[PDB]
RNA sequence: CUUGAGUCUCGUAGAGGGGGGUAGAAUUCCAGGUGUAGCGGUGAAAUGCGUAGAGAUCUGGAGGAAUACCGGUGGCGAAGGCGGCCCCCUGGACGAAGACUGACGCUCAGGUGCGAAAGCGUGGGGAGCAAACAGGAUUAGAUACCCUGGUAGUCCACGCCGUAAACGAUGUCGACUUGGAGGUUGUGCCCUUGAGGCGUGGCUUCCGGAGCUAACGCGUUAAGUCGACCGCCUGGGGAGUACGGCCGCAAGGUUAAAACUCAAAUGAAUUGACGGGGGC
């Protein structure tokens, strides 16, 4: 439902933890655009971005760690 | 085939799909299946599932229909999970596990 | 001997087997309950009722150190696991939280073939 | 030289050399046509997940149009050296000199 | 693959002018340079058959051009073949 | 001659490829700690396995293997196919815009490659898994299925091998002809403008008209209309066989008979019966 387009970012800087946290569950699983209604490329950009931030320790693989 | 024997194997498969593969969970809980009652030839499976939803038909009803509404989709799931030509008809029952 | 007062137990909510253990707050698990160990075997060890009754074996160790709080974990989706949690609430020990921590991998381990009719 | 955005952390405890090693690293940048288009440090920040049983790692960032080789020895250095505790190196389409979500909080 | 700058250097001499970009010569020269860049990749990466697939797509291409040129003016062909040091 | 063809410049997405890194779970092992009486197995046991203290828990390590969510008609590809993150190398696609070249084309026998898994070779490597084989649970054919183990294999590197229902069971290219709903990814315009309104490309999907089809259906991503080239078949069984060649180290593949035999083989649909089914 065109919310990333409202933000206006064709390329999403991955360092945006606040947006990433909304797209991340308490477990840390990525919510799909089925419910978030985000377009695929951003969906694509976010999934790769979450892993790299997770590698940098910005995002938790899972709280249990 | 032999229903009382295949029941143990099917219950494990039913639990795995129920817990990790849900996106319309009115239960929103770890609902646990007490038992299953497959017919001869496994044509019909009766799944008796208890609800971690405070054991009140109010919350339980939300899921049992949710259990029934997504059956064809979940049918595929269990239907492509034990190489079964019989995809069991799915039925759901809150169990009075507590009396 | 030494009081802990902050209960922390580990259960193994497997299908064919049902076993709880008592743990110290800093790991160091101390004492345990095996429903199979009660003499229940086969279907009887797996019965949800056996898991519910196994509370007394867990309770006696908890009573020896007199621990009260409840921070316990569930690993494995055992049949009627919620009923076992109800039995722990029926006991009336103060409950702080229960953790649904069935371990999920990334598919790294190779699974073994499923059994067939 | 080509664009990059680079971030790593040094063990928080070894922060004595953290201010100098940066430019001591940019010795490569400053000494091999390194056009550092931006650099950021954030300081000790609690790790979301512990790495090597460590917490509050010393966060730092770099933005350079750098040649193919310099980055290599630069990261092998990190691969070589041990004060650093984890590393990362990613190419960027263009140079980024805008407040980053870490600093933009300030 | 290439650098636009190398393509511009080839276009300036092989082409009559910078705009002259379709001339068979200006075409085969670019293909030959591309093959040389791919050959360096294959020296350590023999496994990368997938990239070899394109490699074929061009050696044959000029091969068609050569003929098309050769059947058009051997004059340029004759010099081209030796200009590009090919078919020696 | 320039629209076919192709180049340049501008981008643009993509599990494309090759290499090298690297992460986190998981599993096993090992370390400890605390902590035991079991444990796991079945329908039940057996089988396994525990006071050496197992089983459980944390803490640690080692190893190998694979990359959850995302993630799906979603892409990438000639196809087989491609699924953690990073970097190096590299193929192709596409849009826009303009120029350049000027028929530079298509198909392809022969040809040369490409190539799922298992398999062969050498040396590797060894989590987990699992043919073979092994212990307990047997007689309608138990020769068992089930559990307990388990080597090769499964991974690597280099080799061979060259087949799979390698399947859209639909050769390649080009042109022509009603719709609608999607997806995807371009990009123009016009709205501030998201959204919105006009577009306009690419690719993909589901209906579906006409048309075609034995029927089934197909249906602008035609099985409609056409064109060009290639490939193939001629009742069924014997039979993709004997044998000969070729290839392969083998395994083996490839090539491909004939003898004899028969009145059908066989496709789609249709109507019913039954049942070891279930709803009302
Ligand atoms: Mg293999
Ligand atoms: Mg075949
Ligand atoms: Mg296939």
């Amino acid at each position: 439902f065109c919310r990333f387009t409202a933000e206006g970012v064709q390329e999403i800087d991955y360092k945006d933890i606040a947006t990433l946290k909304n797209y991340i569950t308490e477990s840390g699983k990525i919510v799909p655009s089925r419910i978030t209604g985000t377009r695929a490329k951003y969906q694509r950009q976010l999934a790769r971005a979450i892993k790299r931030a997770r590698y940098l320790s910005l995002l938790p693989y899972t709280d249990r760690h | 085939g032999r229903p009382q024997r295949v029941a143990q194997e099917m219950q494990k498969e039913i639990a795995l799909i129920l817990q990790r593969e849900i996106k319309d969970p009115r239960l929103g809980m770890m609902t646990t299946v007490s038992g299953v009652e497959m017919s001869r030839d496994l044509a019909y499976a009766k799944v008796y599932v208890t609800f971690l939803n405070d054991k009140d038909e109010d919350a339980v009803k939300a899921g049992i229909k949710a259990l029934q509404e997504a059956s064809g989709f979940i049918r595929s799931l269990l239907g492509k999970a034990m190489r079964l030509r019989i995809v069991p008809e799915l039925t759901f029952f809150y169990d009075n596990s507590l009396v | 001997r030494k009081q802990v007062s902050d209960g922390v137990a580990h259960i193994h909510a497997s299908f064919n087997n049902t076993i709880v253990t008592i743990t110290d707050r800093q790991g160091n698990a101390l004492g345990w309950a095996t429903a199979g160990g009660s003499g229940f075997r086969g279907s009887r060890k797996s019965t949800p009722f056996a898991a519910q009754v196994a509370a007394e074996r867990c309770a006696d160790a908890v009573k020896e150190y007199g621990i009260k709080n409840l921070e316990v974990m569930v690993k494995g989706p055992g049949p009627g696991r919620e009923s076992t949690i109800r039995a722990l609430n029926a006991a009336g020990f103060r409950i702080t939280n229960i953790t649904d921590v069935t371990p999920i991998p990334h598919n790294g381990c190779r699974p073994p073939k499923k059994r067939r009719v | 030289m080509r664009h990059y955005e680079i971030v790593f952390m040094v063990h928080p405890d070894q922060s004595e050399q953290v201010p100098g090693m940066i430019e001591r690293y940019t010795a490569a940048i400053t000494g091999a046509e390194g056009k550092i288009h931006r650099l950021e440090d954030w300081g000790r920040r609690q790790l979301a997940y512990p790495i090597n049983k460590l917490h509050k790692a010393h966060y730092v960032l770099m933005n350079v149009e750098a040649p193919q080789e310099v980055i290599d020895e630069l990261e092998t250095t990190f691969r070589f050296n041990d004060a650093v505790i984890r590393s990362m190196v990613m190419r960027t389409k263009h140079a980024v000199t805008e407040a980053s979500p870490m600093v933009k909080a300030k | 693959s290439l650098s636009t700058e190398a393509t511009a250097k080839i276009v300036s001499e092989f082409g009559r002018d910078a705009n002259d970009t379709g001339s068979t010569e200006v075409q085969v020269a670019l293909l030959t340079a591309q093959i040389n860049h791919l050959q360096g990749h294959f020296a350590e990466h023999k496994k990368d058959h997938h990239s070899r697939r394109g490699l074929l797509r061009m050696v044959s291409q000029r091969r068609k051009l050569l003929d098309y040129l050769k059947r058009k003016d051997v004059a340029r062909y004759t010099q081209l073949i030796e200009r590009l040091g090919l078919r020696r």
